[PDB]
């Protein structure tokens, strides 16, 4: 019975991280800029 | 470098002199020893978890293990001296003076 | 030492996906299979070059896609993807096995009224192949160059020249 | 935060019990009425030691549930086993070293 | 074969705990080489994907690496559903 | 103890070098010296006596606070530069932490205290183990990060220890506590080379557990550990005598015996770096050894000492102990200066 | 709001020790053929107040003790750690989710011994630092059993996290795959909190007072519940429906209920053991098995493709 | 603030320190390290090492520090000494604490301080990562690891156990 749900967990866990890598690339690019924005805010206080 | 590293090796240093300057006790020198590794446990942690550097993240444990079986070798040894003499006292431990 | 280039706010300026996270958990599956190609550009770009300040074009056409792949799910199948992913929310681990009955309505919705197929088991995770036009970079670490190895000791191994020479040793 | 609160909650409040404990009102007016060896076995300390060596090695089996994740299986298991029996021939030695009587 | 059978039977009156223990931890090291499941373990662990899988630039010359996640190349799952 | 439990802890201890000389990471160094220090402690404590336990215990301190010292040298190391490679290391107070921390576990002066005391208060073979075994590992470590240590510790180090070496052992009776100055002495040279030519380090460690090794085996061969006692020899052994004799002249580096080649090696690596001062002063203060070699000559072999009525008894019967490998050892101890150019075999 | 939540864990904690006592007594009683308390209260329902109370207004007779501040020590690391150890309980949801919540229960746990060997301290006598020592040997004994026999289980479950012991269960209790790790397991707990038939300390003291005495015996109490929650979520797992989490808490209660009276009933039933044998019973039978199960767990699922998920 | 919470911890860190190295009875002694051994569990909880926070409670204050106290009841102090009542202790524990208060404020006062070397002052925040999205804990990763990896580790490390055990039974037969 452990076995049959394990496996069964298993093909869970992998619909779950299949969903995290479709949506990597969405928020990388968000990661991307929200970095960029940051460092050029601080770049603004900087020069004052 | 980092503020908390100035106070892990400042632990350090209380130990290690703590160690090299004995009382009576050989307990409590043994102690001392043993905030030596607690000190280095922390400052190989810290250091391991802020580079992640990923593999390196076992050597604590393994310092760890290593250390507490050193320490049980010690604890030992300070048995069988209290077996001796009745107490744990360094004084008593002069016998190769001559 | 330089001046960190950085590009201007306005050149970081685009439109934000501004749904929450069980809503994109709900649309995950089919949100992979339907906008792979310019993800896939994007992350072979972010990859290759080691630097976001190269890639932002490549993240831009990322959001313009997810919104257009957002406003064909508003436009036809509207209702059932509110009750999927409004029941993946309740969940405070969003646990897809928690909503099959919904999960059904909504992929039943956007296979009849837009053709997608929810990818198998395992297909997301594949390794796929990018055509781009972007040229491959040459040095991403900006390495210098490295330095000359030192000269190859070589030729043919002979006895030493009168032995260890070593004081009075004539061997 | 939330952990550092219910800690700071829980022995408070066994602070203030065990305060409370020791004060209370008692009706009275009149006055209320070293570093040795303990006689005590060394089969004792061997307890205490081998639990100690014992506990190094279960911490090094801690990290078994997230080992069975590699793909690297051949070599997890092997080296589990391998831990395990070290640890039964620990158990072994004292045992037949006579470690784990009590008589005498 | 007698004598050993001889032995075990005094050991299984006389210390039975010791007896199952010594046998749950042969099983534990004998049964992993015999069992044909244990080669399954090995296939799963691979095909949990913990980190983004990384696309491969396109040369021309990789038919056997699918353009899409839904093409038919690359590793297949259908022996781990029925699973 | 038990004679397979003898056999595997003396395993344990070889075990433990051999982890430290093969090792290329700092953690496994550091996990070399705590397996040796952890299955050295019950040989020095298998006879069961109050010295014993007093030699074991300072024996614990000073090398389990030497191995603190080491893994702190380690992780100040891993901050500066991110990696264990066992190599230079990369921050000159990590430099000064493991070079201190060696000389702790060599028993150099100023940190020599502890080897004349723990190796009276163990068993001769206890003690052979001590001064010749358990050298190789910190001396397989100086090998390697001698790049990085600072060359004005090192030297104070080595002529403290030559100094203390010398002097120690003019005032002393007993055979355990006058091997033991004498290796203090002995590290001094070993050291003072090593910035300059490290294959000199390793022909003189050789040659000088070669030695020691060969006086503590003839120390067993007779159950002697004092200087009277071993002045009995002439009357039991004459051979004996005369092996100590030659031993004893090769140690104190005459010439044209074995124990010669290390210090003739070492001035000649000196002289070639312009250091001319510090050899001169190492030869002329290596005379002290000598002069308490030349006393133990003096009182074993070169002079007949008064003997006992019991020793007609001792006539009677034959030596039974195993003296393992002392014809090869003697012979190596005296003989060896005329094939002095094979030290390139260990390069 | 979070601080309401702490209050609404620690109060029933301390309300349910309270009136264990009464059922206990009432338990064996009728194990005895007779009735316990039915006088304070009906029922005898009012009992445990009148104790409390009793024990509280007591004259606190504390003999000049060897360390003032050990004494007072004692008493507050016992009572609040064993509070501690219900922080991470999924009921089906924890006050704290801890991704290492087993482990932060098994850290917390080995620090108890501290109250034992600190209250042996400021006894200021031998006697009494005799028999700290001896309980304390009984309990780090019985520590290495409870963490491997932990670590077996987890093998199926897959992580460190309590509330992923409920999804390991959703088919089946862990008690079939596990039971001879479950014997192991509630046996160990026994002797882990001191409970007949491994109640030495009483026993041999045979052979503290007013609030204080109150204070490590509600926090007995509460370990002695607290285990045998732990209990029933390692091996008796209930399921859990999210919109219904209260069906969780009924069910997962009633054998958590049950587990308790099932360690009055052992009580009520055999004899005690000597000290030479429970450490018998440890060493050389719960260890060997302990270690063999230990092996056949970690080979198990690997051998027939059941390795959990991290996750 | 709650961003100083690393460096507040390390300043208790060093008290317990001072605290056990002025060596006052080793029964006094013994809980100073174990407030240590606690603060210091919560500096590398900080540092985002749980397991290895928890292994400090588990293993070096749950096992090697009760071993500790249960060897000191035994053969060293059974009845505890007054706390600071010996001169010598009580000097180095003030000592200690005024080099460590001078250390704290100074570093407080101008944000860094040279205590021989040159720290910075500006809390330990700002050398943290700022890009962690993974389905995991890296800690739990590398120590995971020590079965893929490390057999040559394993090997070591478990002979040196058992050669422990054996080596304590020799010394305390006797
Ligand atoms: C079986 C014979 C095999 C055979 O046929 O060939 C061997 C040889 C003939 O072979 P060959 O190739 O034609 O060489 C003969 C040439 O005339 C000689 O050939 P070479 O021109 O190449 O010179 C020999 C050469 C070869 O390389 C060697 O180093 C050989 C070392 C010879 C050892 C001599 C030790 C005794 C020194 C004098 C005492 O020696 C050197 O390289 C430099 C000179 C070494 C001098 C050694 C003395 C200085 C060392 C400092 C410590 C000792 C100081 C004196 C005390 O016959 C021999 O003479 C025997 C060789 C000598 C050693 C073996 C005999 C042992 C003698 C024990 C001496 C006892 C001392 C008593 C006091
Ligand atoms: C070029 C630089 C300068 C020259 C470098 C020289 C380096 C040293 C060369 C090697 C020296 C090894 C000793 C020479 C062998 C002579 C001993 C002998 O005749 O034993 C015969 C031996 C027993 O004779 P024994 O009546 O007990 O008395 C002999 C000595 O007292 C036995 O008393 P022991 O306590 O000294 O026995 C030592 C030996 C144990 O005795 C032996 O069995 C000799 C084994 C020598 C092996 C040959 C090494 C060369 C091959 C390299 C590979 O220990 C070993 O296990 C060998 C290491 O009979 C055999 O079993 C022969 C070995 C069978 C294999
Ligand atoms: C007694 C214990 C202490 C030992 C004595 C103290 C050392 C005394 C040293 C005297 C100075 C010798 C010296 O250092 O010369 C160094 C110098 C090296 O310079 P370099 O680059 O090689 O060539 C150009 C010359 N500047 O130039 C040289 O190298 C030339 C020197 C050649 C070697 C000199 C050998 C030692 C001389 C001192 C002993 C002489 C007196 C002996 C008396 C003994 C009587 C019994
Ligand atoms: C090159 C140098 C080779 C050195 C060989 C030395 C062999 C030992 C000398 C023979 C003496 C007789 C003997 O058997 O050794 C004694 C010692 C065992 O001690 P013992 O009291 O005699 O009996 C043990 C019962 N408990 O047995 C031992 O423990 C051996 C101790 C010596 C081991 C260290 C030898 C020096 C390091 C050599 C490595 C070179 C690199
Ligand atoms: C030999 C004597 C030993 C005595 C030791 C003491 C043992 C006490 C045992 C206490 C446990 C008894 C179980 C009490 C049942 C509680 C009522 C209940 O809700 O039962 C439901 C249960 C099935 O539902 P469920 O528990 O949720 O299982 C699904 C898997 N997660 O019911 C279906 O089975
Ligand atoms: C389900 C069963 C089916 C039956 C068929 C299965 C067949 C395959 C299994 C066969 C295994 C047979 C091996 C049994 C070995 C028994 C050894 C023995 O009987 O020794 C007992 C004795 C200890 O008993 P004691 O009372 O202390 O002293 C005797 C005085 N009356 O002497 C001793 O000192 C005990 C030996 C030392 C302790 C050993 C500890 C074992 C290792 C602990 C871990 C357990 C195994 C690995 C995990
Ligand atoms: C002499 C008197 C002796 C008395 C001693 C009695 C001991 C009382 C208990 C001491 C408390 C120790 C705290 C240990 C908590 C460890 C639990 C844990 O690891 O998780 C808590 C939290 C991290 O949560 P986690 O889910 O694991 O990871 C983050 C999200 N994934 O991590 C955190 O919340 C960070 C909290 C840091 C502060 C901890 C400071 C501990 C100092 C105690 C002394
Ligand atoms: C099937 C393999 C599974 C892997 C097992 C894991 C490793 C476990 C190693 C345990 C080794 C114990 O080895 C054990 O040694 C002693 C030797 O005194 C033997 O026991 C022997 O001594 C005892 C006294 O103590 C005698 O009463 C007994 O008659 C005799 O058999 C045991 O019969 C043997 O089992
Ligand atoms: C005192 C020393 C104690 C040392 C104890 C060491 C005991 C080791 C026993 C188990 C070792 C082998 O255990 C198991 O064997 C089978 C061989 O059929 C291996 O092989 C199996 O898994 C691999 C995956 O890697 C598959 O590719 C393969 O098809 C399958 O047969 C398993 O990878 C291994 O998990
Ligand atoms: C015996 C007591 C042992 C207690 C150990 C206490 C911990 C010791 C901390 C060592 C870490 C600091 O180590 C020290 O760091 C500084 C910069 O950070 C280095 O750098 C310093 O000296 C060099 C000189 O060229 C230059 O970089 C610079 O002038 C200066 O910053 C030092 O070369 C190094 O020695
Ligand atoms: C849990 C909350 C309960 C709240 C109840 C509040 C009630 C407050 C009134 C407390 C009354 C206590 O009553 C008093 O208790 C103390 C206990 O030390 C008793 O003992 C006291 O008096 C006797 C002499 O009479 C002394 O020898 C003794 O040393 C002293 O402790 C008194 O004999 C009793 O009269
Ligand atoms: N480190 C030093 N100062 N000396 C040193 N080892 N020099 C290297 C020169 C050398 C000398 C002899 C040989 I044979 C070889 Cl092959 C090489
Ligand atoms: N062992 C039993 N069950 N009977 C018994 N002697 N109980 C002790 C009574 C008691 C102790 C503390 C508290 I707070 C309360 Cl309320 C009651």
């Amino acid at each position: 019975s452990m076995m049959k749900w394990n496996r069964e967990r298993r093909r869970l866990q992998i619909e779950d991280f299949e969903a995290r890598i479709a949506l990597m690339p969405l928020l990388q690019a968000e990661k991307d800029r929200r970095v960029l924005q940051m460092l050029r805010e601080n770049l603004e206080e900087e020069a004052t | 470098m980092s503020m908390v590293y100035m106070n892990i090796m400042m632990a350090f240093t209380v130990s290690l002199v703590g160690l090299l300057m004995y009382r009576s006790h050989l307990m409590s020198s043994l102690l001392c020893l043993e905030g030596m590794m607690l000190s280095l446990f922390v400052m190989a942690a810290l250091t391991i978890l802020n580079s992640h550097f990923t593999l390196a993240s076992m050597m604590p444990i393994i310092l760890l293990v290593f250390a507490a079986c050193e320490a049980a070798l010690g604890l030992s040894l300070l048995v069988m001296v209290s077996n001796t003499y009745g107490t744990d006292y360094v004084q008593n431990l002069n016998l190769l003076q001559c | 030492p330089g001046i960190v280039e950085l590009p201007s706010l306005e050149d970081l300026k685009v439109q934000e996906v501004k749904v929450s996270s069980s809503v994109l958990k709900a649309a995950a599956h089919h949100y992979g299979a339907q906008c792979d190609k310019p993800n896939k550009e994007f992350m072979l770009c972010r990859w290759e070059e080691k630097d976001p300040r190269r890639c932002l074009e490549e993240g831009k056409l990322v959001n313009q896609c997810a919104l257009e792949f957002f406003r064909q799910i508003k436009r036809h199948c509207a209702e059932p993807f509110t009750e999927y992913w409004t029941c993946i929310d309740y969940s405070g681990l969003q646990l897809f096995r928690r909503c099959r009955k919904q999960q059904a309505q909504f992929d039943e919705c956007v296979l009849d009224k837009l053709g997608w197929v929810r990818p198998d088991l395992g297909d997301l995770s594949k390794v796929t192949k990018v055509k781009t036009d972007r040229p491959l970079p040459e040095n991403p670490y900006h390495s210098r160059a490295r330095p000359e190895p030192n000269p190859e000791v070589e030729g043919d191994l002979k006895p030493a020249r009168h032995g260890s020479r070593l004081f009075f040793w004539t061997m | 935060m939330n952990l550092m609160l219910a800690l700071l909650t829980n022995f408070t409040l066994a602070t203030l019990l065990v305060i409370i404990a020791f004060w209370l009102p008692q009706l009275n007016v009149y006055s209320e009425k070293g570093s040795a060896r303990l006689p005590f076995s060394m089969k004792f300390f061997l307890v205490a030691i081998t639990f100690l060596l014992f506990d190094l090695e279960i911490a090094l089996l801690l990290p078994l549930p997230w080992a069975s994740q590699t793909a690297n299986l051949n070599t997890m298991l092997t080296m589990a086993l391998f831990l395990i029996i070290l640890l039964a021939v620990s158990l072994a030695y004292e045992w037949t070293q006579k470690g784990l009587e009590w008589t005498e | 074969a007698e004598r050993v059978a001889a032995f075990l039977k005094n050991v299984w009156a006389k210390e039975p705990v010791l007896v199952a223990s010594f046998a749950i931890a042969g099983l534990a090291v004998i049964l992993p080489t015999l069992s044909p499941y244990t080669k399954y373990s090995l296939m799963i662990n691979r095909a949990t994907p913990y980190n983004y899988p990384v696309p491969l630039r396109d040369d021309g010359n990789m038919p056997d690496v699918p353009s899409h996640p839904q093409d038919p190349q690359g590793p297949s799952l259908e022996w781990l559903k029925r699973l | 103890m038990n004679p397979i439990i003898f056999i595997i802890i003396l395993l344990t201890i070889m075990l433990g070098t051999i982890i430290v000389m093969i090792s290329s990471h700092w953690l496994l160094v550091w996990i070399g010296f705590e397996m040796n220090m952890l299955a050295i402690i019950p040989i020095m404590m298998k006879n069961h006596n109050p010295r014993a336990t007093e030699a074991s215990t300072k024996y614990f301190l000073t090398q389990s606070t030497a191995s603190m010292l080491l893994m702190m040298a380690v992780i100040i190391n891993l901050m500066f530069s991110g990696q264990w490679t066992v190599m230079k290391l990369f921050n000159p107070m990590a430099s000064m932490l493991m070079t201190m921390a060696l000389a702790m576990k060599l028993g150099m002066a100023p940190f020599h205290f502890w080897v004349p005391e723990v190796t009276q208060g163990i068993p001769l073979s206890s003690g052979l183990i001590l001064l010749t075994w358990q050298k190789l590992a910190p001396m397989s470590v100086l090998y390697q990060i001698f790049p990085s240590i600072n060359l004005n510790l090192i030297l104070t180090l080595s002529v403290l220890s030559i100094l203390i070496g010398g002097w120690g052992g003019l005032n002393q009776t007993q055979l355990r506590k006058i091997m033991a100055y004498s290796s203090i002495a002995h590290m001094g040279w070993m050291t003072a080379v090593l910035p300059y030519n490290p294959t000199m380090t390793l022909l003189n460690l050789i040659i000088y557990i070669i030695m020691t090794s060969t006086m503590f085996t003839m120390f067993m061969a007779n159950s002697t550990t004092t200087t009277l006692s071993l002045s009995h020899t002439w009357n039991k052994t004459p051979i004996m005598t005369v092996l100590i004799l030659a031993t004893l002249l090769s140690m104190g580096g005459l010439p044209p015996l074995s124990g010669f080649m290390p210090k003739w090696m070492i001035i000649q690596e000196m002289t070639k770096n312009n250091s001319i001062i510090l050899p001169t002063f190492m030869a002329i203060t290596a005379l002290l050894n000598l002069y308490f070699y030349m006393r133990l000559t003096y009182s074993t072999t070169l002079t007949m000492f008064p003997s006992t009525n019991n020793m007609k008894m001792k006539w009677q019967f034959p030596l039974m102990k195993k003296m393992t490998f002392l014809p090869t050892m003697v012979v190596l101890s005296t003989m060896m200066l005329p094939l002095t150019p094979m030290l390139s075999v260990l390069e | 709001m979070f601080m309401i939540n702490i209050l609404m864990l620690i109060i029933p904690i301390l309300l349910a020790v309270a009136f264990l006592t009464l059922v206990e007594r009432k338990v064996l009683g009728y194990m005895q053929l007779r009735k316990g308390p039915n006088v304070v209260g009906p029922y005898g329902l009012l009992q445990p107040i009148a104790d409390a109370i009793k024990l509280f207004i007591k004259e606190p007779l504390r003999p000049a003790t060897s360390s003032a501040s050990m004494f007072i020590l004692a008493p507050i690391m016992a009572l609040g750690l064993a509070l501690t150890m219900w922080i991470p309980l999924p009921m089906p949801y924890p006050l704290i989710n801890m991704n290492l919540g087993v482990l932060f229960m098994l850290a917390m746990s080995s620090l108890a011994v501290y109250s034992i060997l600190w209250s042996g301290w400021a006894s200021n006598s031998k006697y009494a630092l005799i028999g700290a020592l001896r309980a304390v040997a009984q309990t780090i004994s019985y520590e290495v059993t409870l963490a491997i026999i932990l670590l077996s289980v987890l093998l199926m479950s897959g992580s460190f996290t309590l509330s992923t012991l409920i999804t390991t269960q959703e088919q089946m209790w862990l008690i079939l795959p596990a039971w001879p790790l479950a014997m192991m397991w509630f046996i160990s707990t026994l002797a882990e909190t001191n409970r007949a038939p491994f109640d030495l300390t009483e026993g041999e003291s045979e052979l503290y007072a007013a609030g204080p005495f109150a204070l490590f015996f509600m926090a007995e109490y509460a370990n002695i519940i607290m285990m045998n929650i732990f209990t029933a979520i390692l091996f008796l797992g209930t399921s859990h429906n999210p919109h219904m989490p209260e069906l969780y808490t009924i069910n997962f209660t009633i054998k958590s209920l049950l587990l308790t009276m099932s360690f009055l009933w052992i009580r009520a039933s055999y004899p005690r053991f000597r000290y030479d044998q429970l450490m018998h019973l440890l060493w050389k039978n719960f260890l060997p098995l302990t270690l063999a199960l230990c092996m056949w767990h970690v080979s198990l699922p690997i051998l027939t493709s059941g390795i959990p998920p991290q996750t | 603030m709650m961003l100083y919470i690393v460096f507040i911890l390390s300043v208790i860190f060093v008290m317990g320190f001072v605290g056990f190295s002025s060596k006052p009875s080793p029964i006094y002694g013994g809980l100073g390290l174990i407030v240590s051994g606690g603060v210091g569990c919560g500096i590398v909880l900080n540092f985002g090492g749980s397991f290895l926070g928890l292994m400090v409670f588990l293993i070096y204050l749950g096992g090697m520090m009760v071993v500790f106290g249960y060897t000191t009841a035994m053969a060293t102090e059974q009845y505890p000494e007054i706390w600071l009542s010996n001169k010598a202790v009580l000097g180095a524990f003030v000592t200690g604490l005024l080099m460590e208060f001078f250390m704290v404020y100074y570093v407080l006062k101008d944000k860094e301080v040279e205590v021989v070397f040159e720290f910075n002052g500006l809390g330990d925040w700002v050398i943290y990562d700022t890009g962690d999205s993974g389905f995991f804990s890296e800690e739990a990763m590398g120590i995971a690891a020590l079965y893929s990896y490390g057999t040559w580790l394993v090997i070591v490390t478990g002979w040196s156990l058992l050669i422990g055990v054996v080596v304590i039974m020799e010394i305390t037969r006797g």
